[PDB]
């Protein structure tokens, strides 16, 4: 899974 | 330079510590923030500055002081940020969080704004991108007075909107939001996720330019949680372009980092241990977006187009219009 973040 | 209790504007003291002691402001204000009066407006500003920076140890102690305070606004700020930290640390479920926030309630425009923004982080965390997209339309900045908090919330929302644009395959809009968060913020967390998002938009365009963005984000990855996330992004980038992978996580139980190690094993040819990783993940509760990747990795092993079919359905269920191109592309090769 790719890693997304905010 | 007055005593800690009678401070009037953190927004002035902060603008002199980041320009004077920029490399050590975390430890400096970790001792200064805890000496502020929890009943004042300054202490409420400190929990937001500590949380935007994700100084988790410092944030959790300011919240205790706000909850144990006896000024109604500070009690409200402390409880809202308390539920925010609980959702970050996975000690409360999202379904139970929406029920909690109902019975109090909230009357300050800041915490009424942050209540919805808080849920957008949780929606992002568990791949509910339809709720995240729609929730951001309920954030009205005209309800917030100008000042320190509003500018800090603008930084948060710029990065939330960058991820909304990314999930909708609007790569140029995602990079614009990420660039505006950089241009109008000095927080390491904001700059880190901005460059992490920039790199995410270039995963399938160009490897080097995506890696150039992750390399910039390394300069802001001091938080070991942020470091683990950048390692996962570089691990995922190395697996997509079949490049040397020095970011494989071997000592972690996180679902996403376990998938990336399985992704790595697939590219290596160690099908037996890629299957074993995917075998144990079948006993874990993966969210709808994690299940999209999970069945994509399963398809790369079994060649079963039904695995790609179920990957796509899971990607559409989470409303991921960007990474859905991975199972779609793999069956265009099959015919």
């Amino acid at each position: 899974s790719a890693i997304r973040g905010a | 330079n007055t005593p800690e209790k009678e401070m009037e504007n953190l927004g002035g003291l902060l603008k002199i510590v980041k320009n004077l002691f920029p490399d050590s402001e975390e430890q400096l204000l970790s001792e200064y923030f805890l000496e502020l009066d929890p009943n004042k407006k300054c202490a409420r500003q400190s929990v937001e500055y500590s949380d935007i920076n994700q100084w988790d140890t410092l944030t959790d102690k300011i919240i205790i002081n706000l909850c144990n305070s006896k000024n109604s606004t500070s009690q409200e700020w402390g409880k809202v940020y308390s539920l925010h930290r609980k959702l970050n640390k996975n000690e409360i479920s999202l379904n139970d969080a929406i029920r909690e926030s109902g019975k109090c309630k909230i009357k300050s425009a800041e915490m009424l704004f942050f209540s919805n923004a808080m849920l957008m982080y949780a929606y992002l965390n568990i791949g509910e991108f339809g709720l995240m997209k729609s929730t951001s339309k309920l954030l009205e900045f005209d309800d917030l007075p100008e000042g320190f908090i509003k500018e800090s919330f603008k930084s948060r929302v710029s990065m939330l909107e960058a991820n909304i644009s990314l999930n909708e395959n609007s790569l140029l809009e995602a990079r614009q939001h990420s660039n505006r968060a950089i241009e109008n913020s000095n927080v390491n967390r904001i700059c880190f996720f901005a460059y992490l998002t920039i790199g995410n938009t270039l995963i399938f365009e160009d490897y080097d330019e995506a890696k150039k963005a992750y390399i910039k984000g390394q300069k802001y990855a001091k938080n070991p949680v942020h470091q683990e996330m950048l390692d996962g992004a570089l691990c995922f980038l190395s697996n997509i372009w079949k490049k040397e992978n020095q970011w494989v996580n071997y000592n972690s139980d996180n679902i996403k980092y376990l998938q990336l190690r399985a992704f790595y094993y697939i590219n290596q040819g160690n099908i037996e241990e890629a299957t074993e990783i995917l075998d144990e993940l079948s006993s874990r509760d993966q969210d709808e977006n994690e299940l999209g990747f999970y069945y994509y990795y399963k398809g790369l092993i079994s060649q079963d187009k039904t695995d790609y079919a179920k990957s796509i359905r899971y990607f559409k269920k989470s409303d991921d219009k960007y990474f859905i191109q991975l199972p779609l592309l793999q069956l265009e090769r099959m015919g």
